[PDB]
Parts: C-alpha cells; sequence; structure tokens
RNA sequence: AGUUCUAUUGUGUUAGCAUGGUUUCGA
C-alpha cells in the first residue's frame, strides 16, 4: 500500500510547482527593459555575420 | 391589520438598574479610596448601593451581612 | 443526581451559518425582551436551527438536512401564510356597500374596491426582506401628500 | 532572489544624472551574476516636511524613481553605499520583492473600491 | 502655496486630454446621460411597460374566462348609454361613448379569426 | 481541423465615428499576411497554416473577462486550445514577423528571406527570418503528444533533437533519453531486454 | 503640538481645552520624570504597579454612571425574565376579518337611532355578497377559490 | 397640440427638487411599435376622467410621528449587521430585488401625479393665466417645506415635529475583544481587498494616526492582532523615506498611492462613470486609450462590453409585436 | 492501528530576560508556547473576524 | 517524539541611514 501513496504525492507536487511557473511568466511579460536588451542584442549577432 | 403580535418589552425601550459587565471582586479599602476621587469632582451614597450588588470582596473588616431569618418566618397550622 | 451529565451546545456553530446566508432573521421579534442581537424558543432563528438537528438524528448529513429544512418551511410561507393573508384580503373587495350604485332606487362611481385590488389600503402584503418595509413606508407618505 | 529600490532624487537633478546613475548599478549587477528587470518613473513627490540635509542644501520636493534587478544578497551592502556618496540622492531605501504584493503584478484597483 | 518655490518646471497633462476630448463631444453638450450608471440602469431593467403589465395580469386566464368577463362588462355598459340620463342624444362628456366603440370592435376581430385560415386543419 | 488557431482580438465598436487605433492596426494586418503567404476573402482563409478568427472585445462581456487582456488590442495564439504567448501592442516591426513566424511553426509556400526586405516595405504605403526552429518549439510539442501514444510521428520529432547540433543538452537532454522508451514499449513484439538495460 | 483657535468664545473656555488635552498624551507626567534621575529599579515595580490600578477605575467610573441614569428615572430591574412567560398583547382587540361565518350571529342578539344604526347597513352587504341587488356586486364563495384556483393554478 | 403641460416638467425637477427622479415606466418612442400606440390610447381614456370622479375618495389626514425616538435607534443599529460595508439610505433605484413589479406600492404616484397636472383647468377657463401663475408658486413652496415628510429614519422628521433628542444607556468604553462595532467607513479599509498593508498605501494609513502623530492602541483602531503589528511597520517606514508627516496628520496633497501617476487619473475616472455616469469621463478615457495603450483598461472595457442588454432588448420588443410572450413566463416560472 | 501520545518534555528551558538596564532575552521570546497549552480553538472561539484576511501570504 | 517541503517572525548577531531630549555654534 505504501506504493500507493507515492503516486499521490508526485501529483500533489506536481501540481504546487505548476503555480510557480504561472507567477515567472508575469514577471517576463511586465518587465520592459529584459525585453529591449533582449531585443537589441539579437539584432547585432546578425548584423555581425553578414 | 399588520401590527406586531408580541408587546413590547425589550430594555433598550425602557431603561431599568443593571449592570452588564462583570469584574473580579475588589477589596472593600481598595475600592472606598477610588470612588471618594470621583465625588470630589462636582439621597443613600453610591458605596452603600453597590455593596446590595456584591460587588467588593469579603475583606478582614468588611463582611456580607446575612439574609433575614428571625424577621422573615411566616407558617401556617391546618389539620390533616 | 450522579447521572446528570453535560453536553456540548450544538447551537452556537450551527447558527452562525443560517445568519449568515439569510440576515434578515433579526428583524422579528426585536422589541420583546429575551432576545439579544449586539434568543427566545419561539423565535424564527431556533426554530429552523431546532428542524436541522432533529433531522441529523435519524442519520442525514449536516450538508444535507440544511437543504431539508429551507423546503420544509418554505411551504409553510407558501401553502398557509401566503394562502391566508389572500384569502382575508379578497373578502375587503366585497366591501363595496359605500358606493352609491351598491343599491337602486351598473357603473360604479367610486374607486374604492380597485385601490385595494393593488394592496394599498387596509391589505398591506407581507414580504421577507426588510429593505421592502422600508420602502413601502415611503410611497404611503408620497402619495398622502397630494391628496391634499 | 529579487530585490527593489526606490530613490527620491532632487530639483537639481537632470536627465542626464540618471542616465550615468542607472549604468552605474548595472555594474554591480553584472559582476554578481545578475541581470535587470526593468526601470519606471512615478514623477514627482509633495514631502510632507523640509529636508535638511548637510552640504545639499534644503529641498522641498523631489522626482522619485523605482527600478527592479536581481543578483546575490551580498550585493545590497554594495549598492547601498554608493548611493548615499553620490549627489542628488537624499533619500534612499532597499526594500525585499514579495510574491503577491509587488508592483509588477499588482497595480491595478487600488483607491477605486 | 503663494511662494514662488514650489514645483514650477513641469507640462501639464490633465489640460491635453480635456482640450483633446472636445472633439468627440462639445463642451457646450450634455454633462449626464439619461442612462445614468449601474443604479439607475437596473431601474430600467425592472420596470415594466403599460402593454406588458395588462398581459401578465390576465395570463392566467383563459378563454372560458374571458369571453364571460368581456361580454358582462360590455353588457351594463350599454345599459348607461341608452337610459342613464333619460333619452337623450347630446351628451356633453364622450367618456362612456369612447369606451364603448373600442370593446366593440374587438369582438367583431375575434370572429374573423376562426381556427387559422379554414375550418380543418388539413 | 487545424490544431492552432490565432484570434484576433480588437475592439471597433467605439472607434465607428473616428478611428485612432483600432483601424490602423487592420490595414497594415490584412495587407501584409497575404504577402508573406500568397474580414478577408474565404478563398484565401484556407491556404493559411493557421485559422485566422477575430472576436469584439467590447462586444461580449463573457469573452472579454476569460482571455483577461490588460490592454487592447493584442494578438492571442492558441494550440490544441491551450494558452500561449501573447503579443503586447506598441511593438517594433520586428517584434510582429517573429510572432508569425513562430504561428505557422507549430501546425507543422513560404517567402524566402531574400525577398522579405520588399514585402515588408512594400505593404506600409497602405494608409522570413533565417533562423531555424526554436528550441522551446520542439519541446512544447513532445511533452503534449507523448500522452497520445503516435507510433509513426513520435519518430520523427525524437531524431531532429540531435544532428550535427551537439548544443543545448542541459534542456533537451532529459527529454531525449525517455522519448526513446517510449517508442521501444510501442511495437507489438515483446522489446529486446539487452536493449532496455543500457 | 496641539493648536487652537478662538472665535465667538471666552478666553476661559478655550483655555479650559487645551489644559486636558495634555493627560490624554500624559504631557505633564513624561516632564516632570526626565527632570529626574530614576533608577532603573523603580521603573521595574511602577510600570506592573499601574497595570491593576487604572483597569480597576475604568470599572468603578461606568458604574457611577448607571447611579446618577438610574437616579433620574427611578424604576429598579428584578428577577422578572422567565422562559415560561408567553409575551401576549393585552386586551389585544385588533384582529382578522370576519370570514362572513360570524356575521350572522352578531345580528342576531343586536336586534334589541343608536343601536339601530347597524339595521339596513350590514343586511345589505350579505345581500350584495349574494347578487342580489347588482348583477356585478356577487362575490365568490371560501370553498371555491382555493382547491382549484391557487394551489394549482399558481403563477410561478 | 392643445394646452397639456403635465406635472413631469412644471412641478419638479428644477432647483432642489431635481435632486431625486425616479422612473415609473419606461419609455420607447413616440409612434413605432404596438407598444407606442397602446400607451397614448390608454391615456386618451384617462384625463376627462379625472373629472366626474366624487369627493368622498379623497381621504385626507395629518402625519402623525411614526417611529419614536426610543424605536428609531434600535432599527438604525440593527440594519447595519445586514451591509457593515454600506451605509443606511433609501434606495428607492433597487426596489425590484425587493418588491415585485407587479406589487409595487410607487404605482399609485403616477396615477396621482397625472391627476394634478389634469386638475389644474384654471389656467384659462374662469380667472385666466393672471392668478394661476401666482398659485403655481404656492404649490413649490409646500413640496419644498415637505420635502423632510419622507425619511423617518432622517435627522428631518425629528426637526418637523419638534422632539427631544434620546437619551440612550451608558454604554462602557472598556469591553473584552469579543464584542466589537468598528465603524463601517474603516472597516471596508481594513481589509484592502485581501491585500496586506504596505508602505505604498499611504491613503490608508493617515486613518490609524492622531492629532500629535502618535499610533493609536489597539482599543481604537478596532483591528486585529497580525495586522496590528504589520500596520505599525507600514507607517514606519514611510516616514523614513520623507513620505509621511511627524507631528501632524497629512495633507490633502499626499493622499495617494505609490504608483503610476497615469494609472491613478484612469482608475479615478472609471468610478465615476460607474456610479453617475459622466459624460466628460468617458470622452477622456476613449482619447487616452488609443495615446496609452500600455495601461490597464480591464475595468473601462468590461462595463461598456456589458451593455449587450440593450441589444437583446430589441429582440424581446421585435417578437412582442407577434404575441410573443413566452419569453417573460419562462423566466418567471422558477419555483 | 493503536499508538499513546509521547512524552511532552521537550529540549531547552523556559524563557528567560536578561538583568540589568540592558533589556534582552537569553533562551526564548515572548511568542512560545509551552508543552501544556490548550488547544488553539478552545483559546480563540471567535476566529478570524469578516474583515480579516483570509491570506496571510505576506 | 524526530527528518524533508510550504506559510508565518517586536528571538540571537549586524557596518553607513531617518527622527529626538541634552549639549554645542553665531557673515
Amino acid at each position: 500500500e505504501k506504493k500507493v501513496t507515492q503516486s499521490l504525492q508526485t501529483a500533489r507536487v506536481s501540481r504546487r510547482k505548476v503555480a510557480h511557473v504561472l507567477w515567472l511568466k508575469k514577471l517576463q511579460d511586465s518587465s520592459d527593459f529584459l525585453q529591449e536588451q533582449e531585443e537589441a542584442a539579437r539584432g547585432v549577432a546578425a548584423l555581425a555575420r553578414a | 391589520m399588520n401590527g406586531c403580535s408580541k408587546r413590547k418589552s425589550h430594555r433598550l425601550l425602557k431603561p431599568v438598574f443593571e449592570l452588564q459587565q462583570s469584574f473580579p471582586k475588589i477589596q472593600h479599602w481598595q475600592g472606598a479610596e477610588i470612588l471618594h476621587r470621583l465625588k470630589q469632582k462636582e439621597s443613600l451614597e453610591a458605596l452603600k448601593l453597590l455593596e446590595m450588588f456584591k460587588v467588593f470582596n469579603e475583606t478582614a473588616r468588611f463582611k456580607y451581612p446575612p439574609p433575614p431569618v428571625h424577621s422573615l418566618v411566616r407558617g401556617c397550622a391546618f389539620p390533616f | 443526581k450522579l447521572m446528570d451529565r453535560k453536553v456540548h451546545n450544538k447551537y452556537l456553530s450551527l447558527t452562525q451559518a443560517v445568519l449568515k446566508k439569510y440576515p434578515n432573521m433579526r428583524f422579528q421579534d426585536c422589541y420583546v425582551d429575551g432576545n439579544d442581537w449586539s434568543y427566545r424558543a419561539d423565535h424564527p432563528v431556533m426554530q429552523f436551527v431546532a428542524l436541522q438537528l432533529r433531522l441529523m438524528n435519524l442519520g442525514l448529513d449536516r450538508h444535507a438536512a440544511f437543504r431539508e429544512a429551507e423546503q420544509a418551511f418554505y411551504a409553510r410561507r407558501m401553502q398557509l401564510e401566503k394562502q391566508q393573508k389572500l384569502n382575508m384580503a379578497a373578502a375587503v373587495v366585497a366591501a363595496a356597500a359605500r358606493d352609491p350604485s351598491a343599491f337602486a332606487r351598473s357603473v360604479p362611481s367610486s374607486s374604492l374596491p380597485r385601490l385595494t385590488a393593488m394592496g394599498l389600503g387596509d391589505v398591506q402584503p407581507l414580504f421577507t426582506s426588510g429593505q421592502a418595509y422600508w420602502q413601502f413606508e415611503i410611497a404611503k407618505s408620497q402619495a398622502n401628500h397630494l391628496l391634499r | 532572489v529579487f530585490y527593489e529600490t526606490f530613490v527620491l532624487f532632487s530639483k537639481r537633478v537632470q536627465r542626464a544624472d540618471i542616465r550615468q546613475l542607472l549604468k552605474q548599478q548595472e555594474a554591480l549587477i553584472t559582476k554578481h551574476h545578475g541581470s535587470m528587470l526593468a526601470v519606471r518613473d512615478l514623477g514627482w513627490r509633495k514631502t510632507a516636511f523640509r529636508v535638511i540635509k548637510p552640504r545639499q542644501g534644503i529641498f522641498w520636493f523631489g522626482r522619485l524613481f523605482y527600478f527592479s534587478f536581481g543578483a546575490n544578497p551580498a550585493a545590497i551592502t554594495e549598492m547601498s553605499q554608493s548611493l548615499q556618496s553620490t549627489n542628488g540622492v537624499l533619500r534612499h531605501a532597499t526594500v525585499r520583492m514579495k510574491k503577491r504584493h509587488n508592483l509588477m503584478t499588482y497595480n491595478h484597483h487600488i483607491h477605486a473600491r | 502655496k503663494s511662494i514662488k518655490k514650489k514645483i514650477t518646471g513641469t507640462d501639464n497633462v490633465f489640460r491635453h486630454i480635456m482640450e483633446e476630448s472636445f472633439a468627440v463631444l462639445p463642451e457646450d453638450g450634455p454633462e449626464f446621460e439619461e442612462d445614468g450608471g449601474v443604479s439607475a440602469k437596473q431601474q430600467k431593467s425592472q420596470i415594466l411597460s403599460e402593454r406588458q403589465r395588462a398581459v401578465l395580469t390576465y395570463a392566467g386566464f383563459t378563454e372560458a374566462e374571458k369571453l364571460r368577463l368581456l361580454d358582462e362588462k360590455i353588457d351594463m355598459l350599454n345599459k348607461k348609454l341608452d337610459e342613464d340620463y333619460e333619452l337623450r342624444g347630446a351628451p356633453q362628456n364622450l367618456v362612456y361613448l369612447q369606451l364603448r366603440d373600442h370593446l366593440q370592435a374587438a369582438k367583431i376581430s375575434y370572429r374573423e379569426k376562426l381556427y387559422v385560415r379554414e375550418t380543418q386543419k388539413r | 481541423s487545424k490544431p492552432v488557431t490565432v484570434v484576433y482580438a480588437h475592439a471597433s465598436s467605439m472607434e465607428t465615428t473616428r478611428p485612432a487605433s483600432s483601424a490602423s492596426l487592420s490595414r497594415f494586418l490584412s495587407n501584409l499576411l497575404p504577402r508573406l503567404f500568397l474580414l478577408l476573402s474565404p478563398s484565401q482563409r484556407q491556404s493559411l497554416p493557421f485559422n485566422f478568427v477575430t472576436v469584439d472585445v467590447a462586444a461580449e462581456p463573457r469573452l472579454g473577462a476569460f482571455l483577461a487582456l490588460p490592454s487592447v488590442p493584442a494578438l492571442v495564439c492558441f494550440y490544441r486550445k491551450k494558452l500561449y504567448s501573447v503579443l503586447a501592442p506598441g511593438a517594433s516591426d520586428v517584434a510582429l514577423l517573429r510572432f508569425l513566424k513562430e504561428a505557422a511553426d507549430l501546425s507543422e509556400s513560404r517567402v524566402s528571406p531574400e525577398n522579405v526586405a520588399e514585402a515588408v516595405h512594400g505593404a506600409r504605403v497602405a494608409a522570413w527570418a533565417e533562423r531555424k526552429d526554436v528550441q522551446c518549439l520542439l519541446t512544447q510539442l513532445g511533452v503534449a503528444m507523448t500522452r497520445e501514444q503516435a507510433e509513426e510521428v513520435q519518430t520523427l520529432k525524437n531524431e531532429l533533437v540531435a544532428e550535427d547540433r551537439s548544443e543545448d543538452a542541459v534542456l533537451t537532454g532529459g527529454r531525449r533519453l525517455f522519448a526513446e522508451l517510449q517508442l521501444q514499449l510501442t511495437g507489438d513484439s515483446p522489446p529486446d531486454r539487452e536493449a532496455l538495460s543500457t | 503640538s496641539c493648536h487652537r483657535h478662538v472665535f465667538r468664545a471666552a478666553p476661559a473656555a478655550v483655555f479650559a481645552s487645551v489644559q486636558r488635552w495634555g493627560r490624554r498624551n500624559n504631557v505633564h507626567k513624561l516632564t516632570l520624570l526626565v527632570q529626574t534621575y530614576e533608577k532603573p529599579c523603580v521603573k521595574r515595580t511602577r510600570i506592573a504597579e499601574e497595570k491593576a490600578y487604572y483597569p480597576r477605575w475604568f470599572y468603578l467610573r461606568y458604574a457611577t454612571e448607571v447611579i446618577r441614569y438610574s437616579l433620574k428615572h427611578h424604576l429598579r430591574l428584578g428577577q422578572a425574565l422567565d422562559p415560561n412567560d408567553d409575551q401576549r398583547l393585552d386586551a389585544v382587540k385588533p384582529l382578522r376579518l370576519p370570514s362572513s361565518e360570524e356575521r350572522r350571529q352578531h345580528l342576531r342578539h343586536m336586534e334589541d337611532v343608536k343601536l339601530v344604526l347597524d339595521i339596513h347597513s350590514t343586511r345589505e352587504l350579505l345581500a350584495l355578497e349574494e347578487g342580489k341587488h347588482a348583477r356585478w356586486g356577487k362575490s365568490l364563495s371560501e370553498e371555491e377559490l382555493g382547491k382549484l384556483f391557487d394551489a394549482k393554478r399558481l403563477d410561478l | 397640440k392643445e394646452d397639456r403641460s403635465p406635472s413631469f416638467e412644471q412641478q419638479f425637477l428644477n432647483d432642489k427638487l431635481l435632486g431625486q427622479n425616479t422612473l415609473q415606466f419606461t419609455k420607447v418612442s413616440e409612434k413605432g411599435t404596438a407598444d407606442a400606440l397602446f400607451a397614448e390610447c390608454l391615456e386618451s381614456i384617462r384625463h376627462r376622467r379625472f373629472k366626474l370622479d366624487p369627493d368622498v375618495d379623497n381621504r385626507s389626514s395629518e402625519a402623525v410621528e411614526k417611529l419614536t425616538q426610543e424605536e428609531r435607534a434600535i432599527a438604525e443599529k440593527i440594519f447595519q449587521r445586514v451591509d457593515p460595508e454600506r451605509k443606511i439610505a433609501p434606495r428607492l433605484e433597487s426596489r425590484g430585488c425587493y418588491i415585485d413589479p407587479l406589487w409595487d406600492p410607487f404605482k399609485r404616484v403616477e396615477e396621482l401625479q397625472q391627476q394634478v397636472a389634469q386638475d389644474l383647468t384654471e389656467y384659462a377657463k374662469l380667472v385666466g393665466a393672471a392668478e394661476a401663475r401666482r398659485q403655481r408658486l404656492l404649490v413649490r413652496a409646500s413640496l419644498r417645506r415637505q420635502y423632510r415628510m419622507h425619511d423617518p429614519l432622517s435627522e428631518g422628521h425629528r426637526r418637523f415635529f419638534g422632539a427631544q433628542r434620546a437619551d440612550p444607556f451608558p454604554t462602557p468604553h472598556r469591553v473584552h475583544e469579543r464584542f466589537w462595532d468598528p465603524s463601517p467607513d474603516v472597516r471596508v479599509a481594513l481589509k484592502n481587498n485581501n491585500v496586506p498593508i504596505s508602505w505604498r498605501d499611504l491613503h490608508i494609513l493617515h486613518h490609524f494616526v492622531g492629532e500629535n502623530g502618535l499610533i493609536l492602541p489597539r482599543r481604537t483602531t478596532h483591528a486585529s492582532r497580525y495586522q496590528q503589528r504589520c500596520i505599525f511597520k507600514a507607517i514606519c517606514m514611510a516616514r523614513r523615506m520623507a513620505l509621511f508627516p511627524y507631528d501632524w496628520k497629512p495633507t490633502q496633497g499626499e493622499l495617494m498611492p505609490v504608483m503610476d501617476p497615469l494609472q491613478y487619473l484612469v482608475d479615478e475616472l472609471t468610478s465615476r462613470y460607474k456610479a453617475t455616469g459622466d459624460l466628460r469621463a468617458d470622452a477622456m478615457l476613449c482619447v487616452m486609450l488609443s495615446k496609452y495603450p500600455k495601461l490597464n483598461y480591464f475595468r473601462y472595457l468590461q462595463y461598456k462590453a456589458q451593455t449587450q442588454k440593450s441589444e437583446v432588448e430589441a429582440m424581446q420588443q421585435q417578437e412582442e409585436e407577434d404575441r410573443g410572450d413566452f419569453s417573460r413566463l419562462l423566466r418567471k416560472y422558477k419555483r | 492501528p493503536v499508538v499513546f501520545p509521547h512524552t511532552r518534555a521537550r529540549a531547552g528551558g523556559k524563557p528567560i530576560m536578561m538583568r540589568g538596564k540592558s533589556g534582552k532575552w537569553h533562551w526564548l521570546g515572548p511568542y512560545w508556547k509551552p508543552p501544556w497549552a490548550p488547544s488553539n480553538k478552545a483559546r480563540w472561539p471567535t476566529g478570524p473576524e469578516e474583515w480579516a484576511w483570509s491570506d496571510p501570504t505576506r
């Protein structure tokens, strides 16, 4: 019977971790400077190679 | 023809003499000084009125008088 | 006296939920002694909870008792209280002897029975929420002044 | 973890200075394996009482700024001491970033209802 | 503050918005709407119309009761228009005269609607 | 049906008297989308790789709350009835192209990169990128399909995560090892004991 | 700090308000303590003693208020509360309207302008209900409006 | 038309009298669907019928006091438990949720109001317009004086009748923590939409401070033990940042949370449009929508998106011409 | 299954406050629940108030 | 009773800051 509880524990922690990912996604979206610096970085990369 | 069915008898409507608060008993000598100070900031005195409610504590030189027994017996005799 | 025992009062916790969903129970029987809201056996709040505990003794669960109690008391309002009120109100309309046309020496000339049909004169309705009665008295006053 | 800092500028602070100040700060962030989050502005703010800072003068108002970042916990001390030496900055404070209460995800429906 | 030491070197944003808003709504235009807010809008959704009130009142009635009730109404109405004021042909008012005609037209209209078009549904 | 469905949210009801922003984006979007694939005609709606559907935010209150968009307008994508990245308003021209490029990749001719500058510049009168598949795109496609237990389609994506790349092992390494096990446990014949042990 | 303005008030009246302001904030108590140096041991016992005397004063102050309030109103409360006591209206005249069952009985023991006023008043009511004078005055019986008129034909 | 001046534009809705204007019946149009024709046709039977009525129906009597001083206090206090987040008021506009539309006692007003207007046949019949005008002023005065008669629970009622003030029992200030009745205004601010109070909430910390700027005790603010410690920290930090006074209460110019200045404006305007429906506010937001796309407009969009009830109402009216009342009966058939 | 409770004795000692003009704690602070205290339900029968917060995640 | 994870923190240590009684200064 102990093995049965093992599966339940994995599901319980899995749901808790899922909610944590949503909070971090908000920050990314809400962040302006992060996106701005990231955007710029990419552009220069291709120009140097071309 | 839609009035109340029961008469109005609530305490709020009709003020009465009572104490809506509980507190531990206090020594007679301790509370006597406090009451005197309030009276200085200007029928039976307030000290005697509060004693009937059993507010003070039974100290060494102050004990609650016993109830009237010798002046409260009223019996009737009849055959059986 | 050895058989005496102390039991837990279950009404303290059960009554909290009843008032939360239906907080319009304190208005009834407010001016009577014994009732506090800062309750008597006759109070609606005590009556409703009494049935809930009695039903649970048979085997019903705590949540199931609420549904059964709500329906049991609902019928009394619509089958007895509503019927009684409506029956009595009907008789008022019949009292049209004051009109001159009621007896000849025809189209009625006075609107006395018409007003009583909508429940405005000596025939008042019975609501459940306390807000309805608060606004009802307002209407009365409004119409009273205009008459003058 | 994430961190927040509220910096109150003065009237004697131009846009030139603000850009310089922020650039300096970013150096430390990167040093300690960090990255800037976002930078915003709050405009001017009225002060309840006069501020008397030595060797600076007297001021009645200033420009309130806000910027979020993230770095090693040991970088807070270095940052705090740098602000004090620099002119213009009369008052500042560092507040740790919370999960629910924040200026990023929670900024709507505060005063209204 | 009277003292010329407060915030001065700033741009007014409030006025900008207002200025640009006159295009969609002139200053001389109304300041309030009849619909009102949430409190007002709820009222309009509860009040009923004159025609709606009549249908609800007589919703529980049936054909066997409506026809009998209507016939009683017109029966007494006519009695008060032929022998009420003795024999007259020019009353000063047109209260019952105008009500009698309206009720009469309804009865005639009902006769035309037998089932839909024909006696049989085939 | 198409698994990818792009939902274009906008509020043009308030701008019926004076277009400010809602109609500005429609003019450019309607002229650029057709050129990059070669509101819209029904004939050209079938050749697209995703289902383009338009919904009015300020017309239906039930839908407005479900999306919960802090801004207006904004492009919202979907994949097998699931939330995806949302493009915020006010972005640059490069951001718009990025969003469209990834939209057509999830479903899996296209305009070659050599002729990308002319298409974008020529569509602005009305008034793809050289990067390969994204690492996150492949991972998101394998995590959801494994529940369906595919046979032939699962092998293809398994082989496209390791070949002449040797650049991403800390993120895609975990799923690569477990992906092979599922394939071996799908064949009708018994698996090989030696293969599983290794 | 406290500031007050005098407007249509005597200086003596205004000065009485600021004096009581210090008592709430203990301005006088704090001013004297700092003047003289007090040993830490004394404060240890003084701080604890003030936590037992002040609470007792509040309870006694409320008791005095009831005495003054009751003195001007007299009366007194007693052990009058009892569950076994139905609070029914005394004399209780207002009652439901007669159902026509008792109306007829009333006329049977009042036939004998003062006492004969009811004659021809209530009698016409009964005739009107039965439909004797007017064709539209006929009412409905109590036995034909509840069996198949309200328990089945309900609007709900 | 003839000389027809209803009471809706000659008696009330001017100066003081426009403060409350409760709608009785809806208006669709003048000439249109069958509802418009019925409204005027039913009116035609009326008017002239008001002249032949008898004078016996006029049951006019003096209005005596209804609620006494000792009784109004109990009703006022017991009515706060049902809704501790709002103040008691005569909300006549939301009577539908408590009174059936058919059994609405307000219906009488409609009929009565029309009568008064109709009764003013003396404008030019007997004395002419000369004296008519004079009499009009009389009625306005009468109604204005008696405007307080429609609120027994209000202080106006007592002033009219001239009754002495009440004398409630002296309630002790020191109470056990079990019993507490915080004021409605401060109770709502404590919850803060289930968000702990921080240093940014400057508009809420101003209530928990005395005249001298000292921290109030737990027996005055009436707050829980957990939030009491949090509040002390928020106010303490705000003072260190030079964002709060030190010996006096804040001013009107510092009652704003720590947020985007632009956000404040937008948020502020949204409430006005929802309470009274300011036209100016709506216009402002419209422009700002495009100008500042990077702003939150969830509440503004939701309110406008909820206006679909007006469009659906047209379908009900259209089917009403064909005797389509089945839509109303089904909704009422709930039981 | 049948299991009996365990001993209430625990490591450490009772709270102690350092003497002298320097007020400081020695082992434990004021927020210390002894092992013989009653259940929290009986000590706080009132429970959270209506205006209390339903999320103490500060 | 004990270990892990999660919410909670006027309990130990801690260098710069803000405010304040006393004290100090007088282009």
